[PDB]
């Protein structure tokens, strides 16, 4: 994943937080996922605002949230590629 | 104004300016050797100066 | 490349005088390094849009060369209009002067 | 409310800068 967070001004993400969840598809498959918004709103405390890119649309994270971020996600996927893999997160 | 004629100069008027658009550019360029690497082999240079 | 009818209404405005009062107007409380960064932002802009369109779009010139056609068109009108002209006076001033051909002669014998 | 100023598109559309080209080595030449 890149470091380009969508500002949540209305302007470029019209209806950010109407309402208190947010959806995204994910693979080729489409899968449907909900997120809770205070959950995404955790990453603009993050975010930086003297960087803005791609229009000026997507300010850039901390390097140290992005890349503790990224290392959840590898984390996963090793896990998932891995079979001795912990049946729990505890 | 015998020997005063050779001494009236008027300077060059050549301008060193050439924008440099690497963006348009991805692959690299080939590039001369002008000298011999003097810094390795210097003791051995007259002597293998002349092979290839 | 585009625009070029602009760029010639620009040149047009640029030499009518009553333009140069109106940029004496408009100098009022400016500075050279807003007047250099307007200048070098006018100039991105134009070639932004040139390597966003040309992406998606194509001009009435379009031609199996692209733009190189055009670039190379834009330089040898400024060629024949500037440096062969030049190359004219020159010309005569070199004939005037030494006769024509004078600048090619050899040194005197010894 | 309604909208009457008249907005440029440089206040919605930035152009990206490619008069000078990029350093990626984020280093001067000299340098
Ligand atoms: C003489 C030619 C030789 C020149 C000298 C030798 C130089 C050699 C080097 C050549 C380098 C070329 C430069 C390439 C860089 C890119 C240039 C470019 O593409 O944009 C040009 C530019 C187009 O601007 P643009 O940014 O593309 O925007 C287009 C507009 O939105 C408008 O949109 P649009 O859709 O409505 O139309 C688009 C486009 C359409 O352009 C076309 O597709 C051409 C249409 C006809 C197809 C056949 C073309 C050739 C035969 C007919 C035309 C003869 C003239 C030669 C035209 C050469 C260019 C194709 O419009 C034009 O360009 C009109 C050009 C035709 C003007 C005719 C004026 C007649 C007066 C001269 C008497 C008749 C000719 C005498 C014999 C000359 C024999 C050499 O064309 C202009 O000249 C703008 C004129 C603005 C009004 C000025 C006031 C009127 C003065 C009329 C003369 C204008 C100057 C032209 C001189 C040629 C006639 C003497």
């Amino acid at each position: 994943m890149l470091n380009f967070i969508p500002k949540r001004c209305p302007s470029v993400s019209l209806l950010f937080g109407k309402r208190p969840v947010q959806r995204i598809e994910v693979g080729q498959a489409r899968h449907q996922l909900e997120i809770p918004v205070e959950t995404i709103e955790k990453i603009y405390e993050g975010v930086d605002s003297r960087l803005e890119y791609h229009n000026k649309d997507y300010n850039a994270m901390k390097w140290k949230d992005f890349m503790k971020l990224k290392l959840d996600a590898y984390h996963l996927l090793e896990a998932s590629q891995s079979e001795t893999a912990a049946k729990s997160a505890l | 104004l015998l020997g005063h004629t050779t001494s009236v100069t008027m300077g060059n008027s050549d301008i060193f300016f050439l924008p440099k658009p690497s963006n348009l550019l991805k692959i690299a360029l080939p590039a001369f050797v002008f000298m011999p690497n003097l810094t390795i082999f210097t003791r051995a240079f007259p002597f293998y100066a002349h092979t290839s | 490349g585009f625009h070029f009818q602009q760029y010639i209404a620009m040149a047009g405005r640029a030499i009518n005088p009553v333009q140069w009062t109106r940029a004496w107007r408009r100098m009022e409380g400016k500075s050279a390094t807003e007047v250099y960064r307007d200048a070098l932002a006018w100039t991105n802009n134009q070639f932004a849009q040139i390597s966003r369109a040309s992406q998606y779009r194509a001009w009435w010139w379009q031609n199996p060369l692209g733009m190189g056609l055009v670039l190379y068109g834009t330089y040898k009108a400024w060629h024949m209009i500037y440096m062969v002209r030049k190359q004219k006076k020159t010309a005569q001033l070199v004939a005037a002067a030494y006769g024509q051909g004078g600048q090619w002669l050899n040194p005197v014998p010894r | 409310k309604t909208l009457e100023r008249n907005v440029p598109m440089k206040e919605i559309l930035q152009p990206l800068w490619v008069v000078e080209p990029p350093n990626f080595l984020r280093q001067p030449v000299w340098k």
